[PDB]
RNA sequence: CGUAAAGCGCACGCAGGCGGUUUGUUAAGUCAGAUGUGAAAUCCCCGGGCUCAACCUGGGAACUGCAUCUGAUACUGGCAAGCUUGAGUCUCGUAGAGGGGGGUAGAAUUCCAGGUGUAGCGGUGAAAUGCGUAGAGAUCUGGAGGAAUACCGGUGGCGAAGGCGGCCCCCUGGACGAAGACUGACGCUCAGGUGCGAAAGCGUGGGGAGCAAACAGGAUUAGAUACCCUGGUAGUCCACGCCGUAAACGAUGUCGACUUGGAGGUUGUGCCCUUGAGGCGUGGCUUCCGGAGCUAACGCGUUAAGUCGACCGCCUGGGGAGUACGGCCGCAAGGUUAAAACUCAAAUGAAUUGACGGGGGCGCCUUGAAACCGUAGGGGAACCUGCGGUUGGAUCACCUCCU
RNA sequence: UAGCUAGUAGGUGGGGUAACGGCUCACCUAGGCGACGAUCCCUAGCUGGUCUGAGAGGAUGACCAGCCACACUGGAACUGA
C-alpha cells in the first residue's frame, strides 16, 4: 500500500523530470507545501500552487535550464522504515554545500545552511541537487 | 563389453582366488591373455570354458596356456558343470569376468549346480554386487539379493576403479565369491514357492505385505507364523521368507 | 450471493436507514448472515475448497470488521455482537 | 598390491643391492594418483640422502623397461618408527613385541588386530591378540605393522 | 537474489514491522540550552624539560556517553476530534473449462450373445510368439461394461497456485463494468501458525473398459540388460484417509505510487450512430513489438528487469552435500530442518571467433546435422522401463610482445 | 539447547543482619520466568585501554591504572574495625 507519501513526490519530480514534463502534480498535504516552499526557495523549481477545496492538489513547475533539468538528484534519508535525526552541527553537507539537505526542527522546515546557523538539528527529510 | 588392463588388480584377483591344485578349478570367459595367465600359471593345470570359438583358439594356441589347460568353446549355460564337477573329482572352483547380460543367467545356472559347485569367484558392477550383498531392510535388497544369499553365503573381495579396465567403462566394479551352504541355513520344501513370493512380494514392495504376500496368505496365517502383515516387503529377512515358503508348500 | 430481501430485512434492522449501506454494522451482520448459511453448503460440499477459500475471506472480513468496531466504540461493538450473538 | 611383484623386487634389487642397501617392503595404492612405495633399510642407516638415491636410481631402471605406467609415481622409505614388515623372518627377529594386522581373512573374531606377536611358524604368525592369543597364515594376513605404541 | 549463489509450489492469517488526510491537545521520540557526571594514565592539541630523540612533563582539548533540569514543537509517537482520495458495503448488469453435488448423450474400444460366412487372421524391417476349422478374421444384429469427451478450441476464458473442456440440472466461490448511494483509514505486509497444493506412491473398501511400471514370452544385437512384437500385474478409475514433492519455472516474493510509444487479442461500457456497418470515446483482462532507463551481457521495458516507498523470504567460491548427525514429521516411502572434517584453485554466467561438418545449398553462401524435473520400479553399464511436468533441446579450442 | 521454576513467585507472622530482603522458618496464596530467547551447553575474568582501519568497523584486554576472583584440593568456622 502507499507508505511514504515524501517520496512519492519526490519520485514524482524524478519521473517527471526524466520525462521532461512541464509540471507534475500530486494530492496535496501540509508537509509537502512547506517541502515545494523551501525548494522554490532554492530555485529548484519555476513555481507551485494548490488548486481546489475538499480534495487537494499540488502542482509542481519543473525548472529545467539551458538543454537540462536544474534538479539532478533528489532522494530522502527519512525512510519510513527509519527515521534520521541530526544535532546542529551534524546536519550534512550536499555536494560539499553546493546542494541542499531538508530539515524539519522544532521551529519548522528549512534548509541545512539555514538550520545550522539557526543552531537547531532536527529530523532529516531528503537531499537535492 | 570389457576386461582388465592393470596387473596391480590383476595381481590382486587372481591372488585373492588363491588358484592351486587340491582344487577343481575352472575358468569361464578368459578374455584378454593377462588375466587368464596367472590363474593358468598358479595351477599346474586348469579348465576353461570360452563363449567365443576364436578367443578359444587365440587361447589354446597360446603355448602358455593350451598346453596348461583343458578348454571348452561354449555357451556356459548350456554346460553340464555337474558332470565337469565328477571328472575333476570335487566339487568344482567357478571364476573369472564376463560382458555380463549373461550374468543374471550365470547365478541361476551355477544355483542347478549348488552341490557341484564348491565356490563361484566373480568380477561384476556395484550396483547388482551392492544388491547382492544387501542387509533385508534396506532399498538395495530384493528378490534376486533375496535368491542369492538363499543359495550361498556371498563375500565381495575386493573393489575396481573404472580406468582399470581395457575399454574403461564409467561404472566401479568388484569381485566377489560366494559359497553354496554346506547345508542350507534355511531348509526349504521348494525353491519355486521362493521364488514366486520373493517376486509378487517385490512386484509390489511399496505396499503393506497384507497388499503383497496376504493377497495369498491370510493375515491370521502370517501373524501366525510371527509375522506383522502392516510391513513392507523390504522388511522381510530371507529366514522368515523361507518359512513362508515352506508354510505355503506344506498348506498347498 | 444474498436476496436483496434477505439484505433488504438486514439493512432495515442493523442500518442508520435505508439510504445506509456499509455501515460496519449492516456489514457485519449481511456477513454473518452468509457465513450462517453457508454452514449447510459445506456440510455437504466437504470437497469445495474453491468455494470455502471465499468463505476463510469472510470470517477474517468479519474479524477484521469487528475489531475495528470494538477500538472505535465498545458500546455499539458490544451491542452489536450481543444482537447477532458474536464471540459465541 | 603390486604389479608382478618378484621381477619388481628384482629390478629394484639392482640398484638397491648396487648401493648395498636392502629392500624390506614394495606396496602400491590405487586411488587419484597410482603410486608405489619401496621400503627399504640399512641397520648402519638410511637417510633422506639414501633415499633420493636409491629413488632416483630406480626412477630412471625402472621406467625404462616398465610393465605398467598408470597415473605413475614411486616414493622409498625408510620402514617407519612403527614399521610395516612383511615375513615370517621380520615377526621372529620381533617375537615378544607389539603389532597391528589386518588379513584377506574379513571374519568375526575379527580378521583386525592388536597383538604381540608370540611365536613364529613357517606358515604363520601366532600372536597374543586382545591378550588372547591365536595364530594367522602369511598368506591369510595381508598387510602388518610392529610396535604401534610409537604414536 | 530472470540466467552467475539466492524469491518459500501457493494462499490466508496471529505476533512483529509499516501506514493517507485536517484540526486541537500532549511532549514519549526528536531538537536546543543548562547542570551534574564521563578516574588518572593513554589519545589529540599547545607548551616545557632531558645536547636531540625516544622519553618525561605543564596546560588545554577530548572522554561521541549517562542522568537531571529547562525550554522547542516541524516531524514522528500518544490522546481527542474530525475527512474522504485508501479500504470496504449496497443497488444493476456482464463474461467465464472457477469449485462442489446429481442426472444424461453421441461417438469409441473391449467383451458377451447370436446371424451370415470360411482360411486365414495378427504382427514386423522381416520374423516369431499370438488367434482361428470348437468357424477365427470379416460383417450384421442385440446386449454388457469401464473409461474419455473427436469438432468449437483460439498467440481464448476461469482459477491463489496446483489446475479447470460433451450436455443439463442443483449448490456454490471469485471477478469486471455501470450509475449513484453508504461506512469513515476499517489499510499493507507477515516470523512463528494455519490451509490449499501436479505427477508418482501409500492407507481402507469398491471398480477395472482402454492403457500399462513390474513381470512373462517371442525377436533383434558381437552382447541388448535396450530399441521390436505378442502378452501383462500393480497402477491408471471411485469413495474415504495419507504423503506434501515437481524445470510446483515468468527459473522473476507481496502491496502501493510514478514513468515515451505502437500493433493486436479478449470482455464490459458511454456517446455519436443516418440505420445495420460505421465513428468518437471509456474501464477490465491479455499478446507481441519497442523508446527512455536499466542490465555482465542476454535481454527487460508502463503487466519492468525503468523510477521508488513498506514488509517478508533467500544467497555469500567449487566439490564434500541438501549428504552426515540430532530434532520433527510420515503407515511407509520418504519429507523437513541441516552440519563438518576433507578437498580444489577454481567452480560459474553471458557473449566473441575458429572448429563444427555430419554438412546444406550455390571456389563460394552456409547446420538432413535431445536433455532434464519430481516420483515409482527394473536393474552388464553410463544405464532400462512407467506416470506426469519443464525447455535451460551441442559441440569444443595453442605457440609471443613494446612503447 | 524450549520451555523453565516449589523458598520456586507473592503474603502474613516468627527468627535472622550493621543494614533491606525467602536472608531463613511456620503457615498461606499459586504464583514467577521465557521465543524482547528463559532453560540448557560451550567458551571467557571485567574495564580505562591496546592494534588495525580514512571511517564505520574488526581484533584484543600483555605492560601500566581501576574493578573482580583465587591462595595445595574440598569443607567449615575463630578473631577483629
Ligand atoms: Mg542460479
Ligand atoms: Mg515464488
Ligand atoms: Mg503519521
Ligand atoms: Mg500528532
Ligand atoms: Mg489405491
Ligand atoms: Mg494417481
Ligand atoms: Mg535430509
Ligand atoms: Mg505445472
Ligand atoms: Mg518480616
Ligand atoms: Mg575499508
Amino acid at each position: 500500500s502507499m507508505q511514504d507519501p515524501i517520496a512519492d513526490m519526490l519520485t514524482r519530480i524524478r519521473n517527471g523530470q526524466a520525462a521532461n514534463k512541464a509540471a507534475v502534480t500530486m494530492p496535496s498535504s501540509k508537509l509537502k507545501v512547506a517541502i515545494a516552499n523551501v525548494l522554490k526557495e532554492e530555485g529548484f523549481i519555476e513555481d507551485f500552487k494548490v488548486e481546489g477545496d475538499t480534495k487537494p492538489e499540488l502542482e509542481l513547475t519543473l525548472k529545467y535550464f539551458q538543454g537540462k533539468a536544474v534538479v539532478e538528484s533528489i532522494q530522502r534519508v527519512s525512510r519510513p522504515g527509519l527515521r534520521i535525526y541530526k544535532r546542529k552541527d551534524e546536519l550534512p553537507k550536499v555536494m560539499a554545500g553546493l546542494g541542499i539537505a531538508v530539515v524539519s526542527t522544532s521551529k519548522g522546515v528549512m534548509t541545512d545552511r539555514a538550520a545550522r546557523q539557526a543552531g537547531l538539528g532536527g529530523e532529516i527529510i531528503c537531499y537535492v541537487a | 563389453q570389457n576386461f582388465l588392463n592393470d596387473q596391480f588388480v590383476i595381481d590382486s584377483i587372481v591372488s585373492a582366488i588363491n588358484p592351486q591344485k587340491g582344487q577343481a578349478m575352472v575358468e569361464i570367459g578368459p578374455g584378454l591373455a593377462a588375466l587368464t595367465e596367472p590363474v593358468g600359471e598358479r595351477l599346474d593345470q586348469l579348465t576353461v570354458i570360452e563363449l567365443d570359438r576364436d578367443l578359444a583358439a587365440r587361447l589354446q594356441t597360446h603355448p602358455f596356456l593350451g598346453p596348461k589347460l583343458t578348454i571348452y568353446q561354449q555357451d556356459a549355460m548350456t554346460f553340464n558343470f555337474g558332470e565337469l564337477a565328477e571328472k575333476m573329482g570335487q566339487p568344482l572352483r567357478v571364476f573369472g569376468n564376463l560382458p555380463y547380460n549373461i550374468s543374471t543367467p550365470l547365478m541361476f545356472h551355477l544355483f542347478s549346480y549348488t552341490d557341484a559347485i564348491a565356490d563361484m569367484h566373480f568380477m561384476l558392477q556395484k550396483e547388482v554386487v551392492n544388491r547382492l550383498v544387501a542387509g533385508p531392510n534396506s532399498k538395495a535388497y530384493g528378490r534376486l539379493s533375496v535368491m542369492a544369499q538363499y543359495y550361498c553365503n556371498v563375500i565381495p573381495v575386493l573393489e575396481v576403479p573404472p580406468s582399470a579396465f581395457t575399454p574403461p567403462p564409467k561404472v566401479d566394479s568388484a569381485v566377489v565369491r560366494l559359497v553354496p551352504h554346506a547345508t542350507m541355513p534355511h531348509p526349504v520344501k521348494d525353491v519355486r514357492v521362493l521364488s514366486r513370493i520373493t517376486t509378487e512380494a517385490f512386484n509390489q514392495r511399496r505396499k503393506t505385505i497384507r497388499n503383497s504376500l496376504g493377497n495369498l496368505f491370510s493375515v491370521e496365517v502370517l501373524t501366525g507364523m510371527g509375522i506383522d502383515p502392516a510391513m513392507r516387503a523390504e522388511n522381510i529377512s530371507v529366514a522368515q521368507y523361507c518359512q513362508m515358503a515352506n508354510y505355503l508348500a506344506e498348506n498347498a | 450471493s444474498l436476496s436483496t430481501e434477505a439484505t433488504a430485512k438486514i439493512v432495515s434492522e442493523f442500518g442508520r436507514d435505508a439510504n445506509d449501506t456499509g455501515s460496519t454494522e449492516v456489514q457485519v451482520a449481511l456477513l454473518t448472515a452468509q457465513i450462517n448459511h453457508l454452514q449447510g453448503h459445506f456440510a455437504e460440499h466437504k470437497k469445495d475448497h474453491h468455494s470455502r477459500r471465499g468463505l476463510l475471506r469472510m470470517v477474517s472480513q468479519r474479524r477484521k470488521l469487528l475489531d475495528y468496531l470494538k477500538r472505535k466504540d465498545v458500546a455499539r461493538y458490544t451491542q452489536l455482537i450481543e444482537r447477532l450473538g458474536l464471540r459465541r | 598390491m603390486s604389479t608382478l611383484e618378484q621381477k619388481l623386487t628384482e629390478m629394484i634389487t639392482a640398484p638397491v643391492e648396487a648401493l648395498g642397501f636392502e629392500l624390506v617392503g614394495i606396496e602400491f595404492i590405487r586411488g587419484r594418483t597410482s603410486t608405489l612405495r619401496i621400503y627399504i633399510d640399512s641397520e648402519d642407516g638410511i637417510n633422506v640422502d639414501d633415499c633420493a638415491d636409491v629413488s632416483h636410481q630406480v626412477s630412471a631402471v625402472l621406467d625404462v623397461e616398465d610393465p605398467i605406467t598408470v597415473a605413475y609415481n614411486l616414493e622409498v622409505s625408510s620402514p617407519g618408527l612403527d614399521r610395516p614388515l612383511f615375513t615370517a623372518e621380520h615377526y621372529a627377529r620381533f617375537v615378544g613385541e607389539e603389532v597391528t594386522l589386518v588379513l584377506r581373512m574379513a571374519v568375526q573374531n575379527r580378521r583386525k588386530w592388536q597383538g604381540v606377536i608370540k611365536a613364529v611358524d613357517g606358515e604363520m604368525i601366532t600372536v597374543t591378540v586382545e591378550g588372547k592369543d591365536e595364530v594367522f597364515a602369511l598368506s591369510n594376513i595381508q598387510k602388518a605393522n610392529l610396535v604401534p605404541h610409537f604414536a
